[PDB]
């Protein structure tokens, strides 16, 4: 009958194929990750193709049902979602030649090594060797010459191929009705419908940008501080006013601060909120952490673990003989199916990890009652937001106190308070200005302001102007550095890490306050407080269901991102600095430069 | 007396492709099933007790799809498989069948009708393979808005409880 109707028996047939499909990649993708061999490498492949080529065959086929058509609000967002074109709306060879591009700017990433320019015989690899540099060493040169091969090697490699990419993407962007490349990413937080929730492609790059001016005061502070700190280890390097060179801030890019703890500490003399220690001593095992972490789930009111969760997961490595992958992940194989990879270590850090990862799984089974096309975190950035916020809570001494792994009677001190506040300022803080950059410079190359031959004389005008960061080395167009990142070279929306910054403080606010939390913000542990779950779980069971901005309502009461939750966890902070920053001075010239002579 | 030959019976039917065995005569003491954790369901709808004096139905259906094999009830398996009349009834008791029914390959014997014009009058059958469209006009799969109404469930033995396979016995009383 009616073109909804007959769309609504569409959506009823995918579900039910999907699911069954989905979960053949799903258990083929595992088998593969917990014991690599060839025939388990093979069928990795084979359900993993099978998917690819479904998804496609559905998409077209559903690119018949006229999203115009109909008004039942959810099977119009389903449909939007099957009916995308994306890669298939392009020539024949414009198609499979953004794919050679996208591909080998992936591999030449992932392979390029740098030589010792003295020493051919040995050649660093990013990671590690690369990145171990950019991370502990403290000289000048060391750090200055890695920070220059990498954008130098694989820099200018990728330079001709980005300059194509950014073509044949722009040309697929605009021929789905999207003003460039950059509105189809900023597209992700779009909803259309439900009024008093709706949210524009442009809004988003209005509300980032209102939002980062607020982050400003505080950065230019932390900035400020750092600076003074950097200036002694690399003394004569810096100035007491310039910016600061891109290559002695932690790690290759300066994605993260959090490197730069070991010489920015404030009291270098206070010592271990980490229990590693005490959770070796109390002869902690996997099972423990996770039977524990459990717990503090169950604790506000959520689900235990299933049965086949216990069953299925693999919490401890292997070992030898059977090789598997480590990097800690959160299963969602669907059909009930719920498990985590991990190769399991007795360390603190872990055992934050650890509920990290059983926050994943607590939204998967939420939502797992949506429909398939509804199953995931309302945008982007919400799933990692959840996840943040439990290693948030557990990480208070509180929590560590009444689990028993810290001393009975151990006490506060607003000293390792500051402590554990600028570690986390170096990593949080840090990378917001420089995550805000990159997607801005990122966004422009999309609308088309930033002409060929000045892509890296505004990259840096922005780096100077926006994250108070100066190169080493003058970059001609010779470079690409926009793209010596992961993200940038791998094709991935780099904004989220943004939003879900602000996100998952908007969301501990709300769940300390909902829990009654007497002490600062950033103290606060949610455990036995089933009251603030109940709060949480809300936005949870929706999955991408609800426009992201309901979602938001439900845990903040609010329809949209604001940052002062994110300033009010670092207000100990904040002050703290403005009196380090008495005699220092606040700000940056854009100006000035390391190598000028 | 021959409930043997039901449950401890080997190969179980799919949903929509039910079975009636009929039970009359012999005399059944009814402890068989009553002392036995065995079930995870045995719900009854009626009474509860003996009387030394029938109709079992048997299939088999995903975990989460048990709640419908209940007078009233949601859709799917009781709109186009198995119907409980609100009236009527006796008892309804399944098992959790993982071991038997379900495979670490993946098992995809076991069907069930999701695609249907109209729903079932209670005890109902319908084994009508016959390509599906949302208006009544004829289907040549792959033509668009042909459906099989007929579909595998899959069962494999580490998926969720709610996903696993239940063998499902209603024992209907006259
Ligand atoms: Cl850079
Ligand atoms: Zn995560």
């Amino acid at each position: 009958s009616t073109i909804e109707e007959q769309a609504k028996t569409f959506l009823d047939k995918f579900n039910h194929e999907a699911e069954d499909l989905f979960y053949q990649s799903s258990l083929a993708s595992w088998n593969y990750n917990t014991n690599i061999t060839e025939e388990n490498v093979q069928n990795m492949n084979n359900a993993g193709d099978k998917w690819s080529a479904f998804l496609k065959e559905q998409s077209t086929l559903a690119q018949m049902y006229p999203l115009q058509e109909i008004q039942n609000l959810t099977v119009k967002l389903q449909l939007q979602a099957l009916q995308q074109n994306g890669s298939s709306v392009l020539s024949e060879d414009k198609s499979k030649r953004l794919n050679t591009i996208l591909n080998t700017m992936s591999t030449i990433y992932s392979t390029g090594k740098v030589c010792n320019p003295d020493n051919p015989q040995e050649c660093l690899l990013l990671e590690p060797g690369l990145n171990e540099i950019m991370a502990n060493s403290l000289d000048y040169n060391e750090r200055l010459w890695a920070w220059e091969s990498w954008r130098s090697e694989v820099g200018k490699q990728l330079r001709p191929l980005y300059e194509e990419y950014v073509v044949l993407k722009n040309e697929m962007a605009r021929a789905n009705h999207y003003e460039d490349y950059g509105d189809y990413w900023r597209g992700d937080y779009e909803v259309n419908g439900v009024d008093g929730y709706d949210y524009s492609r442009g809004q988003l790059i209005e509300d980032v940008e209102h939002t980062f001016e607020e982050i400003k005061p505080l950065y230019e502070h932390l900035h400020a501080y750092v600076r003074a700190k950097l200036m002694n280890a690399y003394p004569s390097y810096i100035s007491p006013i310039g910016c600061l060179p891109a290559h002695l801030l932690g790690d290759m890019w300066g994605r993260f601060w959090t490197n730069l703890y070991s010489l920015t500490v404030p009291f270098g003399q206070k010592p271990n909120i980490d229990v590693t220690d005490a959770m070796v001593d109390q002869a902690w095992d996997a099972q423990r952490i996770f039977k524990e972490a459990e717990k503090f789930f169950v604790s506000v009111g959520l689900p235990n673990m299933t049965q086949g969760f216990w069953e299925n997961s693999m919490l401890t490595d292997p070992g030898n003989v059977q090789k598997a992958v480590c990097h800690p992940t959160a299963w969602d194989l669907g059909k009930g199916d719920f498990r985590i990879l991990m190769c399991t270590k007795v360390t603190m850090d872990d055992f934050l990890t650890a509920h990290h990862e059983m926050g994943h799984i607590q939204y998967d089974m939420a939502y797992a009652a949506q429909p398939f096309l509804l199953r995931n975190g309302a945008n982007e950035g919400f799933h990692e937001a959840v996840g943040e916020i439990m290693s948030l809570s557990a990480a208070t001494p509180k929590h560590l106190k009444s689990i028993g792994l810290l001393s009975p009677d151990f006490q506060e001190d607003n000293e390792t308070e500051i402590n554990f506040l600028l570690k986390q300022a170096l990593t949080i803080v840090g990378t917001l200005p420089f995550t805000y950059m990159l997607e801005k410079w990122r966004w422009m190359v999309f609308k088309g302001e930033i002409p060929k031959d000045q892509w890296m004389k505004k990259w840096w005008e922005m780096k100077r102007e926006i994250v108070g960061v100066v190169e080493p080395v003058p970059h001609d167009e010779t470079y690409c550095d926009p793209a010596s990142l992961f993200h940038v070279s791998n094709d991935y929306s780099f904004i989220r890490y943004y939003t879900r910054t602000l996100y998952q403080f908007q969301f501990q606010e709300a769940l300390c306050q909902a829990a009654k939390h007497e002490g600062p913000l950033h103290k606060c542990d949610i455990s036995n407080s089933t009251e603030a779950g109940q709060k949480l779980f809300n936005m949870l069971r929706l999955g991408k269901s609800e426009p992201w901005t309901l979602a938001l309502e439900n845990v903040v009461g609010a329809k949209n991102m604001n940052v002062r939750p994110l300033l009010n966890y670092f207000e100990p902070l904040f002050t703290w600095l403005k009196d380090q920053n008495k005699n220092s001075f606040v700000g940056w010239s854009t100006d000035w430069s390391p190598y000028a002579d | 007396c021959p409930f043997g030959e039901v449950f401890n019976a080997t190969k179980f039917p799919s949903v929509y492709a039910w079975e009636r065995k009929k039970i009359s005569n012999c005399v059944a003491d009814y402890s068989v099933l009553y002392n036995s954790t065995f079930f995870s369901t045995f719900k009854c709808y009626g009474v509860s007790a003996t009387k030394l004096n029938v109709y079992a139905d048997s299939f088999v259906v995903k975990g989460d799809d048990v709640r419908q094999i209940a007078p009233g009830q949601t859709g799917v398996i009781a709109d186009y498989n198995y119907k409980l009349p609100d009236d009527f009834m006796g008892c309804v008791l399944a098992w959790n069948t993982r071991n038997i029914d379900a495979t670490s390959t993946g098992n995809y014997n076991y069907k069930y009708r999701y695609l249907r014009h109209g729903k079932l009058r209670p005890f109902e059958r319908d084994i009508s393979n016959v390509p599906f469209s949302p208006d009544g006009k004829p289907c040549t799969p792959p033509a668009p808005n042909c459906y099989w109404p007929l579909r595998g469930y899959g069962f494999y033995t580490t998926t969720g409880i709610g996903y696993q396979p239940y063998r499902v016995v209603v024992l209907s009383f006259e």
